[PDB]
């Protein structure tokens, strides 16, 4: 929609994704945050 | 009391077997510097094999005069504070366990992580 | 600049690996501890 | 009737060609004498799980004991373990923090 993302591997499994940002206002896996500066390097 | 020293028995018979092995294995090993060495091993295997038969004599000795029932009649075929105080141990032990699980199951996560982590730091 | 970054990384890689392998030897310890009881 | 002394018999009657004052005889004589000596060591296994069954059935109350004693020195054991794995932990801690 505009800052998430949603997705569905397995019947039971939901991830979001999400960009946060503190110019725009009016329980999670590090390792894969971690890993996508990775990727995009 | 008695069950133990029976335990120890066993116990003492699988060691003579095991050191009589090793004596075989360890006169095997022997090919003609070290060689004193090996034969320095070799009596203080024998002299501890033959405090281990001692030993084993005289469990047998203690255990010989303490049968009034028979085998095969104490089978089941088809046709007082002492339990009070074990089930707190076994509790208590239960708990320890159940504690050791949430270290654990920690642990293991913080080692998946890091290796998770420094696979593709490259 | 870059020859001092590098110096760092490679001081926090190496302090990384001797923890992993060290937390290993005890992970293993435990288990087996742990899985031999009867409860 | 005192099965040990025939078992040291056996066991001494194993090394009986050695200590003396080609290859059939000698493998002959050590199979059976070593047949003979696991025979009467399965046979002293025996009478001891005979003897431990009838005191386990008569009177449960060693066997109690002997669990009481185990479940303790395991109680410890895990302890010291544990108290082990913290003092290293604590350690790694501290080398980690002096970054």
């Amino acid at each position: 929609v505009k800052n998430q993302i949603i997705s569905q591997p397995f019947p039971s499994l939901q991830l979001s994704i999400s960009l946060c940002h503190s110019s725009n206002d009016k329980d999670h896996l590090y390792v894969l945050e971690h890993n996508l500066h990775l990727l995009i390097r | 009391n008695t069950a133990s020293l029976c335990r120890i028995g066993q116990e003492t018979v699988q060691d003579i077997v095991y050191r009589t092995m090793e004596i075989f294995q360890l006169l095997r090993n022997m090919q003609l510097g070290t060689y004193q060495d090996r034969l320095t091993k070799l009596q203080d295997n024998l002299r501890q094999l033959s405090v281990l038969f001692r030993k084993l004599r005289l469990v047998y000795d203690k255990c010989n005069e303490n049968d009034p029932i028979p085998v095969e009649q104490l089978i089941p075929y088809v046709e007082s504070e002492e339990r009070r105080e074990i089930a707190e141990v076994n509790k208590k032990l239960k708990q320890k366990n159940q504690q050791l699980k949430q270290i654990m199951d920690q642990l293991r996560n913080l080692i998946w992580d890091i290796n998770a982590m420094l696979a593709m730091r490259n | 600049r870059n020859q001092q970054l590098r110096t760092l990384q490679e001081e926090c890689d190496r302090k990384l690996i001797t923890l992993r392998d060290e937390i290993s030897i005890d992970l293993y310890e435990l288990e087996e501890e742990y899985y031999s009881s009867s409860s | 009737s005192t099965l040990v002394d025939e078992l040291e018999s056996s066991f001494e009657a194993c090394f009986a060609s050695l200590v003396s004052q080609d290859q059939e005889e000698i493998r002959t004589g050590v199979d059976q004498c070593i047949q003979k000596f696991l025979d009467i060591a399965r046979q002293t296994e025996c009478f001891f799980l005979q003897k431990r069954l009838q005191l386990s059935v008569q009177k449960p109350e060693q066997v109690i004991k002997e669990d009481v004693s185990e479940l303790r020195n395991e109680l410890q054991r895990k302890d010291a373990l544990v108290q082990k794995h913290l003092t290293k932990l604590r350690h790694w801690q501290q080398v980690l923090e002096d970054i």
